[PDB]
Formats: structure tokens, C-alpha cells, sequence
């Protein structure tokens, strides 16, 4: 429940940090 | 804990630049 | 921590921005003023006191003498600089600079003896435990996202022009415009009169700086504005006030963002702003001039205008060529978007190996800001 | 418990007593304006022995003048919000701390809240 | 991760 | 989906 | 702009 | 009502 | 799965 | 199927 | 395997 | 092998392109 | 492996 | 030359 938000929060950190290497 | 939240929300934003 | 256990202090050209880092709008923001009583006597109406620095001096300038640290945008006077920062430390904020770091920013064109002159003041009076000299362009470009582009500096002191690659800026394009806020404020008292509307003291004087902000607007076609001006189109305000004065505006709406570009209103053959944009990029490498047209970036409080993104945009591309892609990127605060890039830049992941300690300062003095 | 009738009382000053389990019992007499009077009283029968004679009277003296601030027309807790990121400090540091209770590091940082809220009022 | 997404248009502001 | 639309549309705005 | 949202969106597939 | 049609496309490319 | 592919490159040819 | 979605997405992608 | 020869060449031929 | 043979035909193709 | 294949036609043709 | 060595590549995959 609170993990898997936590850890959620780690897969879109990735997605944010991909969408900052395209831009 | 939504403090909390919102300082690791900046914290991987800054990460994502680094 | 550094999150928010270290302090953003943002010395601005004109105003001190002092606060927490983590935020994204700073905590006590007031101009940067101290005041000397030269005697002593009686003292009413505030406290009897020897020096009035910050907020109990606005309230007191034909009781007070007035000084200001920071002209033309550079620091004059190294005394009462720290005596600012002693207000903004121990009054307006009240925490120990002993056991948290403290973010300083500077000018990008001052010397490395002013720079060093800095550091000794910071370790020796407030003890601080660490601390990092950055320059305010980088700030504000890492606020746009990446760290290259070039950023227009117009703030109330000197116009800066820094292009700035990937975090490292370039030695010989940081070119010194003498266009300043403060010019165009005097340029809308010497047109104010024309409309028959004067001044009796100086508190009447210093609205006009906020009126520069608020009610005057930029027009996309300043030419064709005042070509409908002259055809009389619904164009004249007049802001109303709680005293007898009526300050109003005819075509001086349009002409203080319009004496940027054309400072023969302000009676100079200098360049204009998108000129001294233009000259910088001109001397840079060929192949990064793409990747700074693409990241134009407005900063400081001269730039507060809404509007002002297409008009930057549309005056830049008769200089420019054709073939390249321009975005003025327009944040929409500007004065404070220097401070919340010393934030996001505090919350970095990997500072640490960065921080100039009083371990370094003992073992090499100040030399150790060359980095 | 003891403890936290201190730092809650330094930090906000909320009254929160119903059978006054610390030495001080807040507000045992009818409000009246501020004549210097004294309403908090440090009751020699309940005092700790972990807490000696000096600072009795000393958290008495932080929290005389942390209410005389709250009629001063303001609800600013003392100089900065600071005041409320040491509380939370505080309650994660006994999250992580063993059994022990501190009393010769407990008196240092209240000096650091005694002197900041006597120069902002 | 909808804080993530509100948190990439207060970097681009 | 839109919440990905608009955080890349912030990345639009960005370059 | 329509450039880096089409690379971000392949980059996340 | 470009970015609508855009968050297809990007539904459909995943 | 082949044919939706298909009309993924149309769209986007349709937003070029 | 699927094989021949994945080959006329990676050309797709160079095409933009 | 036919189809995917041809889908690539009907790419590089767009190009 | 197929898919070559119908490169192949795709080559002659671009080829006389 | 399609793509770097797609490549070499392209070197090809071009 | 290295076109046939690239199409003898594809025929070998």
C-alpha cells in the first residue's frame, strides 16, 4: 500500500528524469 | 508527510537536471 | 540539511531577498537601504537608536540620511552591505548563521577582490560553516530548466547580458549596458510634468516607480501603438489616489518598455536591449548561437510586463536570421526567479563536494573561491 | 508526559491540562489583565528531580512571556516559523532515541528559545 | 505520481 | 492521461 | 516542442 | 485540442 | 497489433 | 505480430 | 518476417 | 531468406528511384 | 536489428 | 563492398 506508492514515486521520478532528457 | 512529499518531489526534479 | 536547513540569500540590485531554501517564493524581501542619525538628541515616534538599517528606515528619510550599498548594480560599500546582512539575519529572520549554510550570490562581471573581499566577511562575523559564491545568471537559466541559453538581466540597477553553456559562462561577452529601471522611472517624471502633474515630496516620487510596474503595459507593435495614439484611440489612464495628486498616463503607457529598445527617449546613443542581446551572441562560438536563441530568458524587475514574451520575440528576429529558431522563454515571476534557483539548486542531490568550508578558508584563505 | 507539557508550551502554548500532571498547572485562576501577575505556579510538592531549582523557574519564565506575546496582537510563534520546525525536530529525535531522557542537552536549546523569544517581544 | 506531473509544470514556470 | 498530456506540454513549453 | 514530446513519449515505451 | 489528439497518439504508441 | 501500428504512423504523419 | 509492430515502430522513430 | 521486410521498405523509401 | 528475397526486390526498387 | 538494417538501405538507395 | 557485407549481415540474422 504505502510501499508501493513509495516505490511508484521512484518509477516516476525515471519517467520525469526521461522526459528532462528529450527536452 | 505531505511536506515531506512535495520536498522529495523537488528533490527528484533536481535530480532529473543532475 | 540543506533542503530547507540552509539559507537562500539572493542580493539582488536593489532589494535583498533573504529565506529557507525548499520554497518557491523568498521570505522577507524589502530594498536594500541603511540610515545614519549623525547625532544623537531626542528621538520620537520610533525608538532611540543610533542606526535605523532596513524596515525602521523606510519609514523615517527626511528624519534620516539615506545610503544605498548596492549602485549600479554592484556593491560600493562593504560596511553597510553586512550591516544588511546582520538585519536580515538576526531581525527579519532571527536564526544563527553558525551552524547553516549560507547561499550568496554575486555579480557576474565584479573582481575577484570583491569576490574575495565576500568570502572574508561571511566566515569571520557570522561564522558560517559553508557556503558557495554563484553567480545570479545561473540561477535564474537553472530555474528555466537546463543550464545553457543566455539570460537578460534588467533589473533596477545595470542591464547584464551573460550567455551562459551548460552551466559555464563565457568570459568575453558580458557586455555592461547602462540601461537601469531606475532610468526609465525618471524618464516617466520628465513626460509626467508635460501633462501638467508635479511632485511635492519625495514619498509622491516613489509611487511612480510602482505605477512603472503595475498600469503601464507593453503593446505587441509599439509602432503601430502610438500610430493609433495618434489617430486618438482609448489608450489614456488615470489612476486614481487618496490625496490630491492624479497621476495619469497618455502615451507613456507604451514608452518606458519602448525607451528599451530606443534609448534616444532617454537621450543616449546606446544600444538598445535586443542590440546588446544581439551583440553578445555574435561573438560567441558559431555553432552554440542556436542553442542560445532558443533560450532566451528574461529576468529582474525592469522585465515586469505582461506581454512581454512576443515582443521580445518579434524584435529579436529582424536581427537574427531567418533560419534560426528563437522562444523567449518568460517566466511569470522574474524578480524572484533568481531565488528559487538558488533553492532548487540547494536541493541538489550532490553538493557536498562543493561546499567552501572554514577548513579550506584555514588552509588556503580566500583564494579558494577560485574553485 | 512531563516533557511534553515543555516544548508544546515553549513552541505554541496551548493549554492542555485537566488534573495539572506537570508542576506547573496553567491557568488555575480567573483570567484578568496582565498586572504582572503571577497565574502559573511551580508547586514545590510535584517538581521532578531531574529538574532542578533554576530551571523551575526558568520554563516558567519562557512560558510567561510566550503568553504576553499572544495578546501583543499578533499569533506569530516567536521571530520565524522556526519555532514549529523544532518541535517536529525534537519529536523525531525521540522517535529515534533509545530509552534515555536527556535533562544536560534538554537545558542547552531552551536557552536558544529563552533568548530568541525575549528579544522579538 | 500525480504530484510528479504538477511538479514538472512548477520547473518549467 | 491528460496529466501526462500536461506534463509534456510543460516539457513543450520548456524546448 | 512536437520534437521533444515525441521523444519523451518513446522514451517511456 | 491538439494535445487531445496527441495523448492518443501517446496512448497508442503504449 | 500490426494494423494499430499502422495507424499510430498515420497520426503522427497527420500532426507533421 | 508483434515482431512486425516492433520493426515499423523503430523505423517510425527515426523518421521523427 | 515478409511483412516486416516490407514495412521497413516502405519507410525507407518515405525517407 | 523470404524477407531477402523481398529486400531484394525492394533494393531494385530504390535502386531505379 | 531491423533498424540498423533499415540504415544500410538507406546508404544504399542514397 | 560494405553494403553487400551489411545485406550479407541481414541475410545472416
Amino acid at each position: 500500500a504505502a510501499a508501493a506508492a513509495a516505490a511508484a514515486a521512484a518509477a516516476a521520478a525515471a519517467a520525469a528524469a526521461a522526459a528532462a532528457a528529450a527536452a | 508527510a505531505a511536506a515531506a512529499a512535495a520536498a522529495a518531489a523537488a528533490a527528484a526534479a533536481a535530480a532529473a537536471a543532475a | 540539511e540543506d533542503d530547507i536547513a540552509a539559507l537562500v540569500v539572493d542580493n539582488g540590485s536593489g532589494m535583498c531577498k533573504a529565506g529557507f531554501a525548499g520554497d518557491d517564493a523568498p521570505r522577507a524581501v524589502f530594498p536594500s537601504i541603511v540610515g545614519r542619525p549623525r547625532h544623537q538628541g531626542v528621538m520620537v515616534g520610533m525608538g532611540q537608536k543610533d542606526s535605523y538599517v532596513g524596515d525602521e528606515a523606510q519609514s523615517k528619510r527626511g528624519i534620516l540620511t539615506l545610503k544605498y550599498p548596492i549602485e549600479h548594480g554592484i556593491v560600493t560599500n562593504w560596511d553597510d552591505m553586512e550591516k544588511i546582512w546582520h538585519h536580515t539575519f538576526y531581525n527579519e529572520l532571527r536564526v544563527a548563521p553558525e551552524e547553516h549554510p549560507v547561499l550568496l550570490t554575486e555579480a557576474p562581471l565584479n573582481p575577484k577582490a570583491n569576490r574575495e573581499k565576500m568570502t572574508q566577511i561571511m566566515f569571520e562575523t557570522f561564522n558560517t560553516p559553508a557556503m558557495y559564491v554563484a553567480i545570479q545568471a545561473v540561477l535564474s537559466l537553472y530555474a528555466s530548466g537546463r543550464t545553457t541559453g543566455i539570460v537578460m538581466d534588467s533589473g533596477d540597477g545595470v542591464t547584464h547580458t551573460v550567455p551562459i553553456y551548460e552551466g559555464y559562462a563565457l568570459p568575453h561577452a558580458i557586455l555592461r549596458l547602462d540601461l537601469a529601471g531606475r532610468d526609465l522611472t525618471d524618464y516617466l517624471m520628465k513626460i509626467l510634468t508635460e501633462r501638467g502633474y508635479s511632485f511635492t515630496t519625495t514619498a509622491e516620487r516613489e509611487i511612480v516607480r510602482d505605477i512603472k510596474e503595475k498600469l503601464c503595459y507593453v503593446a505587441l507593435d509599439f509602432e503601430q501603438e502610438m500610430a493609433t495614439a495618434a489617430s486618438s484611440s482609448s489608450l489614456e489612464k488615470s489612476y486614481e489616489l487618496p490625496d490630491g495628486q492624479v497621476i495619469t498616463i497618455g502615451n507613456e503607457r507604451f514608452r518606458c518598455p519602448e525607451a528599451l529598445f530606443q534609448p534616444s527617449f532617454l537621450g543616449m546613443e546606446s544600444c538598445g536591449i535586443h542590440e546588446t542581446t544581439y551583440n553578445s551572441i555574435m561573438k560567441c562560438d558559431v555553432d552554440i548561437r542556436k542553442d542560445l536563441y532558443a533560450n532566451t530568458v528574461l529576468s529582474g524587475g525592469t522585465t515586469m510586463y505582461p506581454g512581454i514574451a512576443d515582443r521580445m520575440q518579434k524584435e529579436i528576429t529582424a536581427l537574427a536570421p531567418s533560419t534560426m529558431k528563437i522562444k523567449i522563454i518568460a517566466p511569470p515571476e522574474r524578480k524572484y526567479s533568481v531565488w528559487i534557483g538558488g533553492s532548487i539548486l540547494a536541493s541538489l542531490s550532490t553538493f557536498q563536494q562543493m561546499w567552501i568550508s572554514k577548513q579550506e578558508y584555514d588552509e588556503s584563505g580566500p583564494s579558494i573561491v577560485h574553485r | 508526559p512531563i516533557l511534553n507539557f515543555l516544548y508544546r508550551w515553549i513552541y505554541d502554548g496551548e493549554l492542555e491540562d485537566t488534573y495539572h500532571e506537570f508542576f506547573v498547572a496553567s491557568d488555575p485562576v480567573v483570567k484578568t489583565d496582565r498586572l504582572w501577575h503571577d497565574k502559573y505556579s511551580l508547586r514545590k510538592s510535584m517538581i521532578p528531580s531531574f529538574m532542578t531549582m533554576d530551571q523551575s523557574r526558568k520554563v516558567l519564565l519562557i512560558g510567561k512571556s510566550i503568553n504576553f506575546l499572544h495578546q501583543v496582537c499578533h499569533d506569530q510563534t516567536p521571530a520565524s516559523k522556526a519555532m514549529a520546525v523544532g518541535k517536529s525536530a525534537e519529536s523525531p529525535k525521540d522517535a529515534a532515541e533509545l530509552f534515555t531522557d536527556l535533562e544536560n542537552a534538554f537545558q542547552t536549546k531552551i536557552d536558544a528559545a529563552y533568548f530568541d523569544t525575549s528579544k522579538y517581544l
